[PDB]
């Protein structure tokens, strides 16, 4: 029984973006967690085949040189955003000789979050994890369909955010550090993952005031892995 | 201002051109090159305004790979002389107009060689030996006398050697090397750059 | 003009159209490609042609540059569209940059039209899924499939078309390194998988290859049938 | 050669073909089964 | 006007233009007419009943010219005919602006039947419920062209729509011939119209048009009157 | 004027029971001449023939789109097409550049599809036609053509006077002209056949 | 205002497109043609679907729209889309000689009328044209062709054609009387004769219900012939006798 | 080009003069300006003629149009109403100098049209480059309500003063003739300019030019 697409509620949500709010649940993992460090972040890339080549799935893409993000779900959906996102980013650095804070760059992509519609079509299907250090130190940023845009201390997302957000309250607290942070996170993924954690499997991105541009290659995650 | 020569045969197109970039009054450029494959057996030169050059370039070399692309073959030479005056014909009324005069150049495997020739009118021509600018005209008498509809390749250059002998004896300008090329059932072949030493 | 949106989320998550274009894919003709290091190879099964008739019209496999080759699967006419407008764009991008066109650019580009055509309004979602295999430059091989949702994804052997699962299975057994160390055997190695695939009587079986720094060679049909005898000498030989 | 005749013929097909060539058999009182019998069922069951 | 844009026109489960089939259906519960070809000229004729003895037959006219030389009548509904007449009347002035010469029947029929497929393709709109019967005499030989709601149309010797189309188009066989003079197409014309109409048939009841190869000549109540002395 | 940037002179001239149409060959640019083999006589269908004379630019620019009109017409018409009506087409044509004119002026000359009358009417650059019985003639060298044809001209003509006299026409108005020469092309037609001669004109 | 909306787009459940299928379905009624293309010419095969005795045959043409100089199409469907796609075809080749000065090559030509039919099977809800028509012609490349339109945009070359559902047994009867390269212009008549004396249940085959158009090669002229009544009934004459003296084997 | 108009006691007589010079050359000696409008009304050109000609055609469509629409004779003032709308919407560029004359029910009536939209009614009016003279003779020789073949020799006297002394005017008189029921137009009426025959007959002979190439094409 199909009614207009931009009816509310009987209860009064909508029925679109909350079908959106569902449709990220599909989707893979992700955790972000803010350090006075820096802001560190990690993914899941969910490896289907062996004939699938796994270093061209893209998580974390980038923003400017020191604003990250990492996206869920649909990918191509994402992928606009992203290009939009830079797009404007590169704008505000042009005409202002300065870089477009984080906050200020989310509030630029929630302006048309939602505005689908008929004239002037769908609501979008992901979720994204925003980070970098602007001058507010670093800040890590969480948006969702809505456009009801919050930021985050370190926000969990996915198909397992529910146990994601419980053992992240349990380890988490204010006075962390970097490296302790990335196999913190790491371990809630390799108990929230399926396949046995390798290599190939998850990928990394970390941006700091002192390590000012976000780099990840590979092999460090090596490093990394066998510390566990 | 200057001008590339295009000598049609019985069965090879030659054409030439120079390495000459004009500016206020120096030469800025002394290894330009005005030859734009436009296909394997199509080419093409241009000499007007000089930033129409490139862009006509652009448009004529792009659609033509689009339409060897896209059906699977090769124009005619007389088709895309044809579409190359219908652009020109049609930017000529407009507020935007285009200020190039080259002469074209290709070879069909069925109507063997072919030259056509273009105007800053967008005027097709089909010419025997054709010209533009002011070596036009100290040229064009040297090769109306030594011409012969069946005349054989190398006698065509040493008239091409002949023709630049009265170039650089009675021109107010440099014009110290040129470019030359050929066309042949066999493609584009590229012949040695025909240069005086000065000193 | 025609201000509606056809593709609204389910209840459940999903996109109706996205999800349900991939079926017109899963009953189409099948497909492989593989890429060995210096050669590269595909070819379509199951042309079911009418084995008395013109076949140069019915081909599946075409070229956007002189670097770049073609696959799909689905319904045809799609790829038509889809083929035409990347022809342009590729052709486009050598208007700007004096390179040769990079595979990953034109993926993005028709995997970033299929996303922004299942987005708009009121168009229907594109039920192909291509096969872009091309050796830029300094002659890597690389290879990438689509998807009516419009995610380029880099593989190193295909699995699309009817009954894709065995296929992919085939080749889950058959991923031997040894089999991309003879360009002959790669190209036995996709008539062995095409083989394990359809009758494959070597009527249907249309393969093209490039050897990355040449174009395009369509194989003559009795090339093939050498190549399928060959390897009937080696299942003979298994015994 | 009746494999290749309809590309998307079911054993229902099957089954009309394997007796309409029977009812062909014993319309001229005969056992055995010729070609021109199955060519007859063919253009009998396919394109009626 | 709103966006909508879409065709209601949509194929059967079978294959059939379902809005198609209801508009012939509706055509066929019009106004008889019958129209004739005979050699020299070409004949129009249609069936106009007042409802009561209290309307004008001065005001509505059926036989409808286009040019000086293209009659023009239907089987349908008015509401739409004057539409598409009006229509048909400013493509045809297209033509004489172009080429400077009176346009043929021919292509007349080729733009209008153009046209009405062209608008049944169109969106959230229905199909016109008229069927036509052009006539013209365009260079020496007159021509007789019969449309439909589907786009479609044909050419004719002699033929009929409306209602009793049937039994007027089986007269009509038996009736009609290869030659005929114009005054024996009025007389087989009016039979045929007298086969289906109520018994008091008189000046005003038909409208009659006809065609000369010296132009195009709508008749009067008058010779009208002159001729259903011995009537049909 | 640019109507004298390139040279150009058609001639047309009605005989008896035929009609004649002759046009220079000389194509460049103001002095300098290029060749001697520009096309400006189109022939659009069987006997019927149209002439372009002026900027050679216009001249293949409407001769093309003429030709893509002609050929809709004949293919929304099985029959071939009427001289009068191609004369209404090349004005509706050119009429449609009311301020942005083309530099043409059209000349065309044909006989009847149905009977074997002739038919000549020249245009102006706006789309003024002009139906006469004697000649009409366009280009530069109008003055020579017109003293030409209303000094040689007889009504009653069969077809070797006529090729004959615009013969002589075509040569002695064009060598008192400067930009216009080169040679001469005619056409003389008829009922049964047509018929292409090249004159020794001067060369230089 | 979207309750009424009729969604000629959106794709079935089953798997398939849905109003595409019922266009073919619209396609296999009221039509009957094929061409045989085996050397020195190509023809084209049709059956009047009006062919009742009062009709005018007055346009000098039918089913055939000699399109170009050299291509016509055979219709099949429902006619007047046709016009509009004729009308569209025309133009959009005589565009393409105002454009280059070359006759218009015939497989751009139905790339175009097939990116135009998917143009309005992709978006909107616009109804599908419900129009499958042939395609003879002639190029400079391959000489003699044969083309099948299909309402979804798909074509597709042939040597031996089909439109109309009483013509897949025609399918078959040109597979079983295959020939590779023989068309002397009687016996590729004869041919076609049979075929459509065989497959429509017309007994006998009258000649004014048939309809034949062949395209041969000339130097300076590439005619089409649209042959005329007389040398029909001589042909069916002719082919009468053939059976005839054929079933003298029994 | 001079043109006249004149209402005589019952309707109009227009005249013409049919040399069409193309700057200062003779180009036509037989040309046609009294155009149609419509069974009753018609009209004469001056200045540009292909304007006139486009301009004088799109009218008669439209009257032709309305006409049958409506199912009646047309009026006057409503082609006049169409005229001065689209000549003034062309802001003057187009140059038709026009003479209108129609019967309608009310009817004679005479409007001239200046190129920029300006009209009036008038008994009698004069355009084109000689219009001078002819308004002149006019002047001279006009009385109120006259009848039939005295406006024919009236406007014949004007037009023929007119050829006489105007540099572009010049060949056969063209007249017509508007009543309530009879419309007539008479093109060669007073023919005034005789030809002297030749006195040298300058015929060539049968192979007197040289032929370079020959081509013969069969026909049916």
């Amino acid at each position: 029984y199909d009614r207009g697409v931009n009816t509310f509620s009987p209860e009064g949500r909508l029925f679109q973006v909350e079908y959106a709010i569902e449709a990220i649940k599909l989707g893979s993992t992700a955790i972000g967690i803010q350090t006075s460090e820096g802001v560190c972040l990690a993914v899941e890339k969910r490896i289907t085949s062996p004939l699938m080549e796994p270093s061209s799935i893209e998580k974390i893409v980038e923003i400017d040189a020191h604003i990250g993000c990492a996206m869920s779900g649909l990918i191509a959906d994402a992928k606009t955003l992203i290009d939009k996102a830079r797009v404007e980013t590169q704008n505000h650095w042009f005409t202002y000789n300065e870089t477009m804070t984080v906050e200020s760059v989310t509030q630029a992509v929630s302006n048309l979050a939602l505005q689908f519609g008929e004239e002037d079509s769908r609501p979008f299907g992901v979720a994204l994890l925003f980070g970098g250090v602007d001058e507010k130190g670093p800040q890590l940023f969480h948006m969702d369909p809505s456009g009801t845009f919050v930021q985050c201390d370190a926000r969990a997302i996915g198909s397992a955010s529910e146990g994601a957000q419980s053992s992240l309250q349990e380890v988490y607290h204010k006075s962390m550090t970097l490296k302790e942070a990335i196999k913190s996170s790491l371990i809630i993924l390799k108990q929230v993952m399926e396949e046995k954690l390798n290599a190939t499997n998850i990928e990394l991105a970390t941006v700091q005031p002192g390590q000012n541009f976000h780099m990840f290659t590979k092999e460090e995650l090596e490093e990394v892995i066998k510390d566990i | 201002m200057e001008y590339l020569i295009g000598i049609q045969g019985p069965d090879y197109v030659l054409v030439a051109s120079d390495r000459v970039a004009a500016s206020n009054i120096v030469q800025m450029k002394d290894d330009h090159d005005k030859m734009f494959k436009m296909s394997e057996k199509i080419l093409l030169l241009c000499v007007g305004e000089a930033g129409d050059t490139v862009q006509f370039a652009e448009y004529i070399q792009k659609n033509v790979q689009l339409y060897k692309m896209r059906n699977g073959y090769e124009l005619s030479p007389t088709a895309a002389a044809n579409f190359t005056r219908r652009n020109l014909a049609d930017c000529l009324r407009s507020r935007t107009p285009y200020h190039v005069n080259l002469l074209l150049a290709g070879y069909d495997e069925h109507e063997g060689p072919a030259l056509y020739y273009m105007d800053y009118l967008a005027a097709l021509a089909k010419a025997p030996f054709a010209a533009h600018g002011y070596g036009a005209f100290l040229t064009l008498s040297i090769l109306d006398r030594y011409y012969t509809p069946t005349i054989s390749r190398e006698r065509a250059v040493e008239l091409l050697r002949k023709c630049l002998e009265e170039l650089q004896k009675r021109f107010i300008l440099n014009l110290p090397t040129f470019s030359v090329r050929i066309i042949d059932k066999n493609g584009i072949h590229d012949l040695d750059n025909i240069s005086f030493p000065k000193q | 003009s025609y201000d509606r949106a056809i593709t609204v989320f389910s209840p459940d998550g999903h996109l109706f159209q996205v999800e349900y274009a991939q079926e017109a894919v899963k009953k189409g003709s099948t497909a492989v490609g593989v890429r060995g290091r210096d050669i590269v190879v595909l070819g379509v099964e199951k042309k079911s042609v009418a084995k008395l008739q013109d076949e140069r019209t019915v081909r599946k496999i075409c070229a956007l540059d002189d670097n770049v080759c073609m696959a799909f699967a689905g319904l045809t006419a799609d790829a038509r569209i889809v083929i035409n407008r990347a022809r342009v764009e590729c052709q486009s991008h050598r208007l700007t940059v004096e390179d040769p066109v990079t595979v990953e650019y034109i993926t993005r580009y028709i995997a970033s039209l299929k996303q922004r055509y299942t987005q708009s309004n009121g168009r229907r979602p594109f039920g192909i899924s291509a096969l872009i295999v091309g050796f830029d430059f300094d002659g890597t091989p690389r290879l990438y499939q689509t998807d009516p949702s419009g995610t380029y994804h880099a593989w190193k052997a295909n699995a699309i078309g009817r009954g894709a699962k065995s296929v992919r299975e085939f080749l889950e057994k058959n991923y031997t390194d040894e089999a991309i160390e003879t360009d002959d055997l790669t190209i036995k190695l996709v008539i062995k998988a095409l083989l394990e695939v359809v009758q494959s009587g070597g009527k249907n079986i249309e393969l093209a290859v490039m050897r990355r720094d040449q174009s395009l060679k369509i194989l003559n049909p009795e090339e093939i049938e050498k190549y399928v005898a060959e390897i009937e000498k080696e299942k003979e030989e298994n015994e | 050669d009746l494999i290749m005749a309809k590309d998307d013929l079911s054993g229902a097909d099957i089954k009309a073909i394997c007796t309409e060539a029977g009812l062909m058999a014993l319309r001229e009182r005969r056992m055995k089964v010729t070609n021109e019998d199955f060519k007859k069922s063919k253009e009998n069951v396919l394109y009626k | 006007e709103r966006g909508y844009s879409f065709s209601l026109t949509t194929f059967s489960p079978s294959g059939k233009l379902v809005q198609i089939e209801y508009a012939l259906a509706a055509v066929a519960g019009g106004a008889p007419s019958v129209g004739i070809k005979a050699a020299n000229g070409v004949v129009l004729a249609t069936e106009k009943k007042q409802k009561s003895i209290l309307y004008d037959e001065r005001s509505v006219h059926k036989v409808e010219p286009i040019t000086k030389h293209i009659g023009l009548v239907y089987s349908g509904m008015g509401p739409d005919y004057r539409v598409l007449v009006h229509r048909a009347r400013k493509l045809a002035q297209q033509y004489y602006l172009v080429y400077q010469e009176p346009i043929p029947t021919a292509q007349l029929v080729q733009r209008v039947a153009s046209v009405m497929q062209e608008y049944t393709q169109s969106g959230g709109v229905r199909p016109f419920g008229v069927s036509l019967l052009i006539c013209g005499w365009n260079e020496g030989r007159p021509y007789l062209f019969q449309s439909d709601p589907s786009g479609a149309y044909f050419a004719w010797k002699a033929t009929a729509m409306g209602k009793n189309y049937v039994n007027g188009k089986t007269f009509l066989e038996k009736r009609y011939n290869e030659d005929l003079e114009l005054e024996d197409a009025i007389h087989t014309a009016i039979l045929t119209l007298k086969e289906s109409f109520e018994g008091q048939m008189t000046e005003d009841n038909i409208e009659v048009g006809i065609c000369n190869e010296a132009g195009f000549r709508r008749l009067t109540p008058t010779e009208v009157k002159d001729y259903l002395a011995a009537i049909a | 004027s640019i109507m004298s940037y390139n040279g150009g002179a058609v001639m047309a001239m009605k005989g008896k029971n035929c009609v004649a149409i002759a046009a220079d060959r000389r194509f460049g640019i103001q002095a300098q001449m290029v060749t001697t083999d520009f096309q400006k006589i189109f022939p659009m269908g069987d006997r019927l023939y149209i002439g372009l004379a002026g900027l050679a630019t216009d001249v293949q620019t409407v001769a093309q789109r003429l030709k893509f009109r002609l050929n809709l017409y004949e293919l929304k018409e099985g029959r071939q097409i009427k001289p009068y009506t191609l004369m209404s087409m090349v004005a509706n044509l050119l009429y449609e550049k009311r301020f942005g004119p083309y530099y043409t002026e059209p000349v065309i000359a044909g006989l009847d599809p149905k009977t074997f009358k002739p038919f000549i009417c020249s245009l102006d650059l706006i789309g003024c036609p002009m139906v006469t019985d004697d000649f009409v003639v366009s280009g530069t060298c109008a003055e020579q053509m017109y003293g030409m044809c209303e000094s040689l001209w007889e009504p009653n003509m069969d077809p070797d006077h006529l090729f004959e006299t615009i013969s002589q026409a075509m040569l002695n108005a064009v060598d008192r002209d400067a930009v216009s020469g080169m040679g001469v092309i005619v056409h003389i037609i008829e009922k049964d056949k047509i018929t292409t001669r090249t004159l020794k004109a001067r060369m230089d | 205002s979207r309750r009424y909306d009729s969604r000629t787009t959106i794709f079935s459940p089953e798997g398939r497109l849905y109003q595409v299928e019922y266009a073919m379905e619209a396609i296999g009624h009221a039509g009957t043609c094929l061409g045989i293309l085996a050397n020195d010419g190509v023809l084209l095969a049709a059956e009047r679907r009006n062919i009742h005795k009062l009709l005018d045959e007055v346009f000098f043409s039918e089913k055939i729209y000699k399109l170009n100089e050299d291509m016509a199409c055979s219709v099949a469907g429902i006619t007047s889309d046709a016009n509009v796609l004729t009308n569209e075809l025309r133009l959009i080749a005589q565009r393409y000689l105002l454009q280059y000065q070359e006759p218009i090559p015939c497989e751009q030509l139905v790339t175009a009328l097939c990116d135009i039919k998917q143009a309005y099977t992709q978006f909107g809800g616009k109804r599908p044209f419900g129009v499958s028509l042939l395609y003879i012609g002639w190029d400079k490349h391959y000489g003699f062709q044969l083309y099948q339109s299909d309402p979804s945009g798909n074509y597709g070359g042939w040597k031996a054609t089909c439109i109309g559902n009483n013509s897949a047994a025609a399918v078959s009867m040109l597979k079983q009387d295959y020939k590779e390269g023989e068309m002397t212009l009687k016996s590729a008549l004869a041919l076609a004769i049979k075929v459509l004396n065989k497959t429509m249940d017309v007994s006998k085959l009258s000649a004014e219900k048939v309809e034949i158009a062949t395209l041969t090669r000339e130097n300076g002229k590439t005619v089409i012939r649209v042959l005329k009544q007389k040398e029909v009934e001589q042909l069916i004459k002719k082919h009468e006798e053939e059976e005839a003296k054929a079933e003298r084997e029994k | 080009t001079t043109i006249a108009g004149v209402v005589y006691k019952d309707g109009i007589v227009l005249g013409a003069d049919t040399r069409a010079t193309e700057g200062m050359v003779v180009a036509d000696k037989n040309c046609s300006k009294i155009h149609f409008i419509s069974p009753n009304i018609y009209c004469c050109g001056a200045g540009t003629a292909a304007d006139t000609d486009m301009t004088t055609q799109l009218i008669s469509s439209n009257l032709e149009l309305h006409s049958l629409s409506t199912g009646r004779l047309p009026r006057v003032v409503t082609a006049n109403r169409m005229l001065k709308q689209m000549l003034f919407r062309y802001q003057g560029y187009i140059g038709a100098a026009l003479v209108l004359g129609g019967v309608d029910v009310t009817g004679p009536h005479l409007y001239s049209i200046y190129p920029h939209g300006s009209t009036d009614k008038l008994p009698y009016v004069t355009m084109g480059s000689g219009s001078l003279a002819a308004m002149a003779v006019f002047e001279d020789k006009f009385r109120p309500d006259m009848e039939e073949e005295e406006a024919k020799n009236l406007v014949s006297e004007a037009i023929a003063a007119g050829i006489f002394n105007d540099l572009g005017s010049g060949s056969n008189i063209d007249l017509c003739v508007i009543s309530k029921n009879k419309l007539d137009f008479l093109r060669p009426y007073t023919v005034p300019n005789k030809k002297g025959t030749r006195l040298g007959r300058y015929r060539c002979e049968k192979g007197t030019t040289a032929v370079l190439t020959e081509k013969i094409t069969p026909l049916e």
